[PDB]
C-alpha cells in the first residue's frame, strides 16, 4: 500500500498548484495499486469541481461512496464525498440539492464547516 | 479550494 500513497501524495502537491491534469494522473496509479480506496476517488472529485466541471465531480462522488459503502468503516469519508456533492451544487446556486445533500452529509459526520456552509444555502433559499 | 485528503 506505501507507494499509492506516495503517489496520493504527489497528486495531492500537483492539485494544490492547480495543475489538475498532473493531479489526476498520479491519483489514477494511486487507484490502480489500493482500488478499495474511496480517497483517491474523492481526490478526482475536487480536481473536477476546481475546473468547474460539477457533472463530473458528483459523478465521482457518487463512485466513492458506492466503494466507500463496501468497506463498512468509512462514514467520514462518506460524509466529505456528500458534503461535495453539495459543494457543487451550491457553486450552481442549485441551493435545495446542495442543503439535501449536505443533510446526508451531517447524517454520516457532523462537521462544523458543513454545517455553517448548509446555514449559509438555507438564509440564501429562506430569503429567496 | 475543495480540500484533498
Ligand atoms: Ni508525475
Amino acid at each position: 500500500g506505501k507507494q499509492a500513497l506516495k503517489e496520493k501524495e504527489l497528486g495531492n502537491d500537483a492539485y494544490k498548484k492547480k495543475d489538475f491534469d498532473t493531479a489526476l494522473k498520479h491519483y489514477d496509479k494511486a487507484k490502480e495499486l489500493d482500488p478499495t480506496n474511496m480517497t483517491y476517488i474523492t481526490n478526482q472529485a475536487a480536481v473536477y469541481f476546481e475546473k468547474g466541471d460539477y457533472n463530473k465531480c458528483r459523478e465521482l462522488c457518487e463512485k466513492a461512496i458506492e466503494v466507500g459503502r463496501e468497506n463498512r468503516e468509512d462514514y467520514r469519508q462518506i460524509a466529505k464525498a456528500y458534503a461535495r456533492i453539495g459543494n457543487s451544487y451550491f457553486k450552481e446556486e442549485k441551493y435545495k440539492d446542495a442543503i439535501h445533500f449536505y443533510n446526508k452529509s451531517l447524517a454520516e459526520h457532523r462537521t462544523p464547516d458543513v454545517l455553517k456552509k448548509c446555514q449559509q444555502a438555507e438564509k440564501i433559499l429562506k430569503e429567496q | 479550494m475543495e480540500e484533498v485528503d
